[PDB]
């Protein structure tokens, strides 16, 4: 049960200078990544075309070309209408895509943030600004659905492109989806006991500190953080009385150990 | 410049078509609109296409658009004499007011009218209020003869020029001429007028 | 949805302000300026998005706007230079693409007044031959003795306006050719029925509407200020 | 604006001597202009590989910075962070035990 999330950044300076980046996740694995340096959109993956021809990527690529160049002008636009009410900096964001499910059901989002809040999204036939949004951005929101020709691209986009395009990435990026790597486990102090793992993947994972049969319920699990290697990393901590450190270990789960666990006597 | 028309002028008879060209390199092209501009006077809207390949129609004018060609041209059937305009080809980079309009420095069409029942003759002409003055009026020709600028500097003679009798039905072309030192007999001697021209008295 | 521009015409001098303005009751909150200028298409000065804004277009350098109201959008020539003589167009529009141009101002901007003259008009009747041969009275109009060329030519019959068998000279031409500021002449014709012609209630008027100086313009010389004015030409029908 | 979280940490397990790779991940800022420097003994590690910046469900940006390294007794391994939102460079150490 995958997301597929079409990360855009966007950060206006002046009148005359701006960036827009954008990168694409596929669950947790990136599968492209657009600088502002290069003319094209890059992939991450040997399967990142998924299934579309060459000539179906050329068409769907020169969307996006023209898109980040009208993109930019349209914002800077945007400003002079508003001046003197919203002035630069400013950040835009978009996180654009397709949670997919089974059988065909896929749910197809495009949501806008402004300054770090979230806005507007795209929705049915039109944009329109979410609970909470200034008002003054109707005026924006009148003039963005002014444009029929965008409307009808991005309802194609969000219906059909995202979707058909994701069931395509699935099939083609089957084996590194599935992935298997393991986790390797160690163990050091500070007295809290830090049990550090890494390596693993996916990101479900069970950690435990066990003096043998029984779970240490003060384990304090910490975040995810991710290694370079699209793989990850997490470490959980016990706070115990020093000389009380003996018949104490870490035991560590995970998918890919087959059912032969690590455990870390200290 | 991203907007390009031809022909840059074209002369035609009354009753014939013409095709007016219109490439351009703008992008993106979310509208291509045709205005015609009589002499003097302002841009009046013709059409405008807006799909992947369009086709309009407004009566005597038609027109195409393809936008992979980033290429339109329009028809014109059966020209009439106030066809004679100057045609521009603008292109809209959005379908907001986000847009910028790119306009082509147009094509130039002359329509040459059908004179049915020519009747070649000049006329001499007094002033209401001083009948010592006068002018001398070249009419009555059909669209094969040339008037010319007189030799002597000190006569004015004016080019030819169609009025349309509505009403009528009727087109007549027709041209002046005057001078302070002449008389209408002599008037339009530098220019190849008809055998069967007309000098009254 | 419409739009007015003015003034229509105006002659100007070089270093003198000119102020043009676009009028427009559509509630629009976008407005345009842009220049025509022979070989190039119309291209954008500035624009408005409303009360209290201005933008620089692509060619905006010796122009301020100026947008006091939504209705209001003037375009400012604080010191006019000769290569700012063009013909102007303003348009408006709401959120959408359609911008509603306006009639166009012409603007020629001289190095110099001191030739500026005012027209003489002179009206001449229909020959009795053209009469007798053809059923039809050709009326004769002569503009003569103007500069600079911007006049706008007009018949009047019973004090409306007939375009209806009105041909004007589609240029000016110089009376002294050899001479840099040489005035001008223009001439035109309207044709009506011998019937139209022979009745002496039919009033006949030429009209030229002569572009000149303005009421605020310096004067140095002898002769009447060759203002902007209406100067005419006048006759009655007979049977 | 947001102040931002760094987190330093190893690739695999530590062991004087043997190679490894040292992660700084700096996370929940705002806005994405930033600037990081990874440390040895206060001095700039040459060859930094940065990840593309990405964000959140909450909108705060995120971004991987990683560097080869072969812990040692003596060496100090660090990563420092300009921001908009702190006053001052905040420069967080790796500990080894953590
Ligand atoms: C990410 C998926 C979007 C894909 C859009 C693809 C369509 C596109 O590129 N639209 C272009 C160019 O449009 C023009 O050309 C096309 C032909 O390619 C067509 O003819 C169009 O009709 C024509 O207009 C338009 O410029 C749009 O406007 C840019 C929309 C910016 C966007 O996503 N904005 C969302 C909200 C920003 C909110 C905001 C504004 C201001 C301050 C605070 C927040
Ligand atoms: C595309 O689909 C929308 C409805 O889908 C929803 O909105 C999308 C942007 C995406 O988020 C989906 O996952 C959502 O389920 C259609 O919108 C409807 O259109 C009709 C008019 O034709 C209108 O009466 C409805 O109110 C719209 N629905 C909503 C929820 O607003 C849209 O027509 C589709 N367009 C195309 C070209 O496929
Ligand atoms: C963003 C619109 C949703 C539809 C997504 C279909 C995208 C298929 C191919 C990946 C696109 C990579 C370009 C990202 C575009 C961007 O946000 O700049
Ligand atoms: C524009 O913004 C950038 C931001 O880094 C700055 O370096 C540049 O000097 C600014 N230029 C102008 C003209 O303000
Ligand atoms: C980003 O890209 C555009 C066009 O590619 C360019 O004009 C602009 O200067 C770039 N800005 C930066 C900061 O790289
Ligand atoms: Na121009």
């Amino acid at each position: 049960n995958y997301t597929f999330r079409c990360l855009q950044m966007s950060s206006f300076a002046n009148r005359s200078w701006s960036r827009t980046d954008s990168v694409v996740w596929l669950g947790d694995l990136q599968t492209h990544r657009w600088s502002n340096d290069s003319a094209t959109i890059s992939f991450t993956k040997p399967w990142s075309q998924g299934k579309l021809s060459n000539q179906q990527w050329e068409k769907l690529q020169h969307m996006f070309q023209v898109y980040r160049v009208s993109f930019t002008r349209d914002i800077q636009e945007l400003v002079k209408m508003m001046s003197p009410k919203e002035d630069y900096p400013i950040e835009i964001q978009l996180s654009a895509g397709c949670e997919m499910y089974p059988g065909n059901a896929s749910e197809s989002f495009l949501h806008v943030a402004f300054q770090g809040k979230y806005v507007v999204r795209f929705w049915g036939t039109s944009w329109q600004t979410v609970p909470g949004a200034p008002s003054w951005l109707d005026l924006p929101i009148k003039v963005l659905n002014a444009d029929q020709g965008t409307s009808a691209t991005v309802q194609m986009l969000l219906n059909d492109t995202c979707p058909l395009f994701v069931r395509g990435l699935l099939e083609a990026g089957k084996s590194d989806l599935e992935k298997q790597e393991k986790p390797v486990a160690w163990l050091s102090s500070v007295r809290q006991l830090v049990c550090h793992v890494s390596g693993f993947y996916p990101k479900p994972v069970w950690v435990m500190w066990m003096r043998g049969d029984q779970e240490q319920q003060g384990t304090h699990r910490g975040d995810f953080l991710p290694n370079a290697d699209e793989t990850w990393y997490l470490q959980a901590t016990l706070d115990v009385e020093a000389g009380e450190e003996a018949g104490l270990a870490c035991r560590v789960k995970h998918s890919s150990l087959g059912g032969q666990d690590i455990i870390l006597y200290w | 410049t991203q907007v390009e028309q031809s022909p840059q002028s074209l002369v035609v008879r009354q009753g014939e078509n013409c095709v007016l060209q219109c490439n351009y390199s703008v992008t993106p092209d979310n509208h291509l609109r045709w205005f015609k501009q009589d002499t003097g006077k302002g841009l009046v809207s013709l059409t405008v296409l807006v799909d992947q390949k369009d086709k309009t129609s407004n009566g005597r004018y038609s027109a195409t658009l393809d936008k992979d060609a980033k290429h339109s041209t329009l028809h014109i059937t059966a020209t009439l004499l106030d066809d004679t305009a100057t045609y521009i080809c603008v292109v809209g980079d959005r379908g907001s007011a986000l847009g910028r309009l790119h306009f082509g420095a147009g094509t130039q069409l002359i329509v040459i009218p059908d004179i049915q029942n020519p009747d070649p003759a000049v006329y001499q002409l007094r002033d209401s209020k001083s009948s010592d003055k006068s002018v001398c009026l070249f009419t009555d020709f059909d669209s094969q003869t040339n008037v010319s600028q007189s030799k002597d500097s000190d006569v004015y003679i004016t080019d030819k020029c169609v009025l349309d009798m509505r009403s009528m039905d009727f087109k007549s072309n027709s041209a002046v001429a005057w001078s302070n030192k002449f008389a209408c007999a002599n008037a339009f001697n530098n220019s190849i007028i008809p055998e069967d021209t007309f000098f009254p008295s | 949805a419409a739009v007015t521009q003015s003034p229509r015409n105006k002659v100007a001098v070089t270093g003198g302000k000119v102020t043009l303005s676009c009028n427009q009751t559509n509630n629009h909150n976008n407005m345009y300026w842009y220049r025509q200028d022979t070989g190039h298409g119309l291209r954008l000065i500035h624009y408005s998005y409303g009360a209290g804004s201005t933008e620089k277009g692509d060619i905006p350098d010796g122009y301020k706007a100026s947008r006091p109201s939504q209705e209001n959008f003037s375009l400012i020539l604080e010191l006019a230079t000769p290569s700012q003589t063009s013909v102007y167009f303003c348009a408006s529009g709401d959120e959408g693409y359609t911008q509603y141009f306006g009639p166009g101002t012409r603007l020629l901007v001289l190095e110099d007044l001191r030739n500026v003259t005012p027209p003489k008009v002179s009206l001449f009747e229909p020959s009795k031959a053209e009469i007798s041969h053809t059923q039809k009275a050709t009326l004769v109009c002569l503009a003569t003795g103007f500069y600079p060329d911007h006049v706008e030519l007009s018949w009047w019959v019973n004090g409306k306006e007939v375009h209806s068998g009105v041909c004007t000279d589609p240029q000016p031409l110089k009376e002294q050719p050899a001479l840099n500021d040489s005035r001008y002449s223009l001439s035109s014709r309207l044709r009506v029925s011998a019937t139209f012609w022979q009745n002496p209630r039919n009033h006949f008027r030429c009209q030229v509407q002569f572009y000149g100086l303005s009421e605020n313009d310096e004067w140095t010389q002898d002769r009447a200020k060759p203002v902007t004015q209406i100067v005419s030409a006048e006759a009655w029908g007979r049977a | 604006q947001k102040t931002p979280q760094i987190q330093v940490y190893s690739r695999h397990p530590p062991e004087n001597g043997k190679p490894n790779i040292l992660n700084c991940y700096v996370t929940q800022f705002h806005p994405p202009h930033i600037e990081i420097q990874m440390l040895k003994n206060g001095k700039k590690i040459p060859k930094v590989e940065m990840s593309d910046m990405s964000f959140s469900k909450d909108w705060s940006f995120y971004i991987l910075a990683h560097t080869e390294f072969t812990p040692t007794e003596t060496d100090t391994y660090a990563c420092r962070v300009k921001h908009a939102s702190m006053a001052e460079p905040k420069t967080v150490y790796w500990d080894r035990d953590m």
